[PDB]
RNA sequence: CAUAUAUCCUGAGAGGUGAUGCAUAGCCGAGUGAGGCGAAUUCGGUGAUCCUAUGCUGCCGAGAAAAGCCUCUAGCGAGGAC
RNA sequence: UGCAUCCGGUGAAGCCGCCGAGUGAUCGAGUGGUGGAGGGUGUGGGAGUGAGAAUGCAGGCAUGAGUAGCGAUUAGGCAAGUGAGAACCUUGCCCGCCGAAAGACCAAGGGUUCCUGGGCCAGGCCAGUCCGCCCAGGGUGAGUCGGGACCUAAGGCGAGGCCG
RNA sequence: GUCAACCGAGCGUUGAUCCGAGGAUGUCCGAAUGGGGAAACCCGGCACGAGUGAUGUCGUGUCACCAGGCGCUGAAUAUAUAGGCGUCUGGGGGGAACGCGGGGAAGUGAAACAUCUCAGUACCCGUAGGAAGAGAAAACAAAAUGUGAUUCCGUGAGUAGUGGCGAGCGAAAGCGGAGGAUGGCUAAACCGUAUGCAUGUGAUACCGGGUAGGGGUUGUGUGUGCGGGGUUGUGGGACCUAUCUUUCCGGCUCUACCUGGCUGGAGGGCAGUGAGAAAAUGUUGUGGUUAGCGGAAAUGGCUUGGGAUGGCCUGCCGUAGACGGUGAGAGCCCGGUACGUGAAAACCCGACGUCUGUCUUGAUGGUGUUCCCGAGUAGCAGCGGGCCCGUGGAAUCUGCUGUGAAUCUGCCGGGACCACCCGGUAAGCCUGAAUACUUCCCAGUGACCGAUAGCGGAUUAGUACCGUGAGGGAAUGGUGAAAAGUACCCCG
């Protein structure tokens, strides 16, 4: 049996000096599963904080390619999502600032 | 024209041999004629290639 | 975290219901690393095992 | 039954609206620079290789297909259209 | 390498010397220095066994030589600053060059070169505090833009099929 | 886990980390298989769920093509076929060597070169298997009253031969060995039965005798299927016909009655996963494999030393003095060795039974005739291949095109051929052991290499790098016993 759950898609936070100023005007940014939609997250979020969410907009990062003695490595590719929430405006506190 | 369908026939393969015996290579194909093949004697006939060893045989029937 | 004796005699639903509970604490574990105020780090891996434990017990009655 | 600048379709552009907004010449302190205020805005001349134009007029070398849009019935129908 | 013997952390092999030796390839169980773990001899066995040269192969290094060059047709200068160090970095004021471009935006191509902080053995045909260089962190937001989810051309693939 | 540490956190005698065996999960590409595609990324259908006020959205299944079964359907078109449906089972791709069957060169040697050699080699195609191929005389042989399936080694033999008789090429018989299965099963002639296609003097016919009943074991044919029957070369077998003959019962041999056969059901043997038929099912075996555990004897003294495993001198074990490690040459310090012990589970070998099949409704030995003994096959001819044999006097084997027989006083071989003698019985099929190989796994060995060697690769290795692509393709090991890797001061 498998037993699915919004909070598979949604990794985690992403902390940065962007990201801290977009939730002054209560826009919160994740890093999400590379393959979902963004229909997927709209539902999954408003299921996993309870609030309204108004749109989505996703990117997909390439991941840095970092010089190493052994070889040359690559990083981790992923998707972030900048979700906006409506004007109901629930801050989300879980997100620790 | 160098399989026939029902006995499976194939080019026998050789070296054609001349006066001055300059071995040059070459192929026996079999005698394959077109049939019309009438599998029941209701008259339905379909195109097949059989060697004419298999007619004589009367393996084919042409009704 | 759970001992899998113990696991072998929950019903089906409180399995189900206690792997939707242990994926809450995975993701609210997974929020507090990327946040940096988690000192814990072993927490997460008897979390991950422990959810892997409870598939394991409910697939085992889905055939043996 | 018709030769009407009749009617209809297409259509550059002018005009209103969008615009009590936005923005700007400059004026203030302030200084990485943040911020505040903010005047007049008419007439002409020239002028395109751009638009009307997938048009018009000539020529022979005779100048893609399909989806799309419209229409016709065949067919679905007790609900359906605005 | 068989067998038998002797030397060696009280210092073997290897390398550099001194003093000598043999008719030759060569020798030194004669001895100094460096060295740190295996060697010698007798008698048999087997050889990837001896290089000065193949416009021979690989590595290191010479002579030419502190020589030629330092990559256009524009051109730089001064004051101040940072700095251990400044013609080449930053700021200001002058001069000059392109201006159907040496300006502005793309497609193909590249792939983190973009921004912030840091560095100055490697690279920059010089030095460099600078950098398309090195390190860490950050950055790419689409119902309407270029594509797919719509359509076909040249062409490719091609159920069955024909031919072989 | 590791290069490879540093920080932060935890687990463990309630058994962690580890090692073995069996399960579960196993994203996406790849035969790739729902459709598509620039491999690893785009788009779906159907059913069941989950989720929203509903579209959107998310899970779990399932959906390719072809072949073969099976059931429905049967176009032009009438029988019917093609074809269409639905459903079950299979394939497809990969792999280092070894096998088998096909296709098949050139450089080269011939001191040129075409015949010939290189060579049926390189390469390509189709295919399996743990091995494959071959195999049970239409064989050798030479007058011996000999051998007796195949395969594989040694000899025969670089001989007989063959060859622009040039370069070269090169057997077999026989003899000595490895393995044992000189093994098995069919087709025909006859019977019985079930049919399909015909027909019927539809009657005096179909069963052994006799008694009688009857008008279909159709009266007759035929073909096909299935059960007996037979598998042989001193020919064998079918029919025919004499002698003896090792359970019971039933129904058939058109029918009932006394005589000869056929079949079923119960004792008794005989075999079995095999070539001789096949699928299983238990019980057992200190049988084996996949983890391990035990395992004797010096802290010996003195000296050199940083260190003893060095030197000298004493003990001790030895079914253990193999090999490594430990601060320098260790049987007595460690891992081990000799020698013993260890399996819950899985797999493999056996063994004993359930179970499966077969013989007993059967055998033994005798006599004289008709039928059968593998057909477009054998043989012959034309053109080739290959055998020591290059078309030669050219046998045996074989491909393609024609022609095209006999069934035992028959047919084929005994190097053209003919006659005699001798051997064998083709045109049907299975068959282990002896034999070749090593991608991989386990334990070892070396008068093999020791970093320009040995694999290209002791280290980022088919990596960096070069090329659009096929492809080409490197360089780099050593501090020390331990990191004790130089605290602190001075110039910079």
């Amino acid at each position: 049996a498998t037993i699915t759950d919004p909070r598979d898609i949604i990794l985690a936070p992403v902390i940065s000096e962007k990201s801290y100023g977009l939730i002054e005007d209560n826009v919160y940014t994740f890093v999400v599963h590379p393959d979902s939609n963004k229909t997927q997250i709209k539902i999954a979020i408003e299921k996993i904080f309870d609030v309204k969410v108004d749109s989505v907009n996703t990117a997909n990062r390439q991941g840095k390619r970092k010089r190493t003695r052994t070889g040359f490595g690559k990083r981790k590719s992923t998707k972030r999502a900048i979700v906006k929430l409506a004007a109901g405006s629930k801050p989300i506190d879980l997100f620790g600032a | 024209a160098a399989v026939c369908d029902i006995c499976g026939k194939g080019p026998g393969f050789g070296k054609s041999v001349s006066h001055s015996h300059r071995r040059t290579s070459r192929r026996w194909n079999p005698n394959i004629q077109p049939v019309r093949a009438v599998t029941r004697p209701g008259g339905n006939k379909q195109r097949i290639n059989a060697c004419t060893s298999c007619i004589k045989a009367g393996k084919v029937s042409r009704a | 975290g759970t001992t899998p004796g113990e696991l072998r005699e929950l019903t089906d639903d409180e399995l189900k219901d206690k792997l939707r509970e242990s994926k809450e604490e995975l993701f609210n574990l997974r929020f507090q690393m990327a946040t940096g105020q988690l000192s814990n780090n072993r927490r997460l891996r008897t979390v991950r095992q422990e959810i892997a434990r409870v598939y394991t017990v409910l697939r085992e009655r889905e055939l043996g």
